[PDB]
């Protein structure tokens, strides 16, 4: 397979726009990149990590994202909070892997990296992986938008402030999810 | 109508109780868009003491409270202290002069 | 960390335009939904909303004082400018100016109340007599 053009890879999707792949007939070896030590999260809910690769299976999907240390623990199986209410949402039966390493060196820029951008303004939950399509404006208070983004009607959220000198809860991470 | 109004002065003793009323309309106060206080010495840029009817900036004691109820609203600070002397003033916004109208404020003194 | 500083003219004539800066520091009047704001406060008595603007030229004004109020921006300067028009001595006041970040307390119903309830950082205030 080409798990090094998703790992290896250059360019990661922002978190509105995430990246999904499927994947099938192909040469994986699974205990070598888990246990790669590469990656600051490899955590994986339904299968057990510990060299389950005992299998081949039908199809693999996986999805690519963006976001930063403080946030990593409300992208989870069954996580709340606003990016999976308002942004990205995953099932609470998530049967698969999400992997994450701090990018920050490869995802910041001077003056600031502002590529990833986050849907903040939704009017309902993510059912089940959807991605930034329409981006349009919505009024999210009192009256009609009517065209520019003003008051009481706006868009999604804007730019990860990923400076390279960020915090680490500041600092941009990205996360492939493999189902 | 166009201020808040609140009592002209409220007063105490170092240590005492001091609250101040804060009288509005239906456009603000009552049917409004919430209320903020300011604490500020005279004559120096006000600073922001409660926001969204009960939130406090980090620095404002504890013992500062507010309330709201129909269109009138007050603010009591429990246990006066020396750093209390200065004015105070109520604001909210209100709908029907699309205007965020202040309260006429208070200066205290620690008697 | 966020500075404003008032200057202008101490003696502006009734029935003329008056223009003040503000020049600011710490954030850029380009920053999505800021705000730069105009208040007065006449000697003794009350605070007294006068306008604000928005980095996308939206802007608002007492709707009692409209059009003889008039707020302008200058994003490569950091600053905000109030114009007064048809000045008389009863426009004689302390004038302020103050930044607004982003939009509302967005924490908090998710800004969903106009404007939550004001701004932040003021500035140190500038006095302007009118008079003939």
């Amino acid at each position: 397979c080409p798990f090094g053009e998703v790992f290896n890879a250059t360019r990661f999707a922002s978190v509105y726009a995430w990246n999904r792949k499927r994947i099938s007939n192909c040469v994986a070896d699974y205990s070598v990149l888990y246990n790669s030590a590469s990656f600051s999260t490899f955590k994986c809910y339904g299968v057990s990590p510990t060299k389950l690769n005992d299998l081949c299976f039908t199809n693999v999907y996986a999805d690519s994202f963006v976001i930063r240390g403080d946030e990593v623990r409300q992208i989870a199986p069954g996580q709340t909070g606003k990016i999976a209410d308002y942004n990205y949402k995953l099932p609470d039966d998530f049967t698969g892997c999400v992997i994450a390493w701090n990018s920050n060196n490869l995802d910041s820029k001077v003056g600031g990296n502002y590529n990833y951008l986050y849907r903040l303004f939704r009017k309902s939950n993510l059912k089940p992986f959807e991605r930034d399509i329409s981006t349009e404006i919505y009024q999210a208070g009192s009256t009609p938008c009517n065209g520019v983004e003003g008051f009481n009607c706006y868009f999604p959220l804007q730019s990860y402030g990923f400076q390279p000198t960020n915090g680490v809860g500041y600092q941009p991470y990205r996360v492939v999810v493999l189902s | 109508q166009s201020v808040l109004t609140q009592p002209p002065s409220v007063s105490g003793a170092p240590g005492q109780r001091v609250t101040i009323s804060c009288t509005g309309t239906r456009s603000n106060i009552g049917a409004g868009h919430d209320v903020h206080w300011y604490q500020q010495l005279p004559g120096t840029a006000p600073k922001l003491l409660i926001y969204g009817n009960n939130n406090r900036p980090s620095g404002v004691p504890d013992r500062f409270s507010g309330a709201k109820s129909g269109t009138s609203a007050s603010l009591a600070i429990t246990g006066l202290q020396a750093e209390d002397e200065a004015d105070y003033y109520c604001q909210s916004y209100d709908r029907t002069l699309t205007s965020y109208v202040f309260g006429t404020g208070t200066k205290v003194t620690v008697l | 960390e966020v500075q404003l500083v008032e200057s202008g003219p101490g003696l502006v004539k009734p029935s003329e335009t008056l223009s003040l800066t503000c020049t600011v520091s710490g954030g850029s009047i380009s920053s999505s939904s800021y705000y730069w704001g105009w208040i007065r406060q006449p000697p003794g008595k009350g605070l007294e909303w006068i306008g604000s603007i928005y980095y996308r030229g939206s802007t608002y004004y007492n709707p009692s004082l409209k059009s003889r109020v008039t707020i302008s921006v200058d994003t490569s300067k950091n600053q905000f400018s109030l114009k007064l028009s048809s000045v008389t001595a009863a426009d004689t006041a302390v004038y302020y100016c103050a930044r607004h970040v982003r939009s509302a307390y967005y924490y908090g119903s998710g800004s969903y109340r106009d404007e939550g309830n004001w701004f932040d950082p003021w500035g140190q205030g500038t006095l302007v007599t009118v008079s003939s």
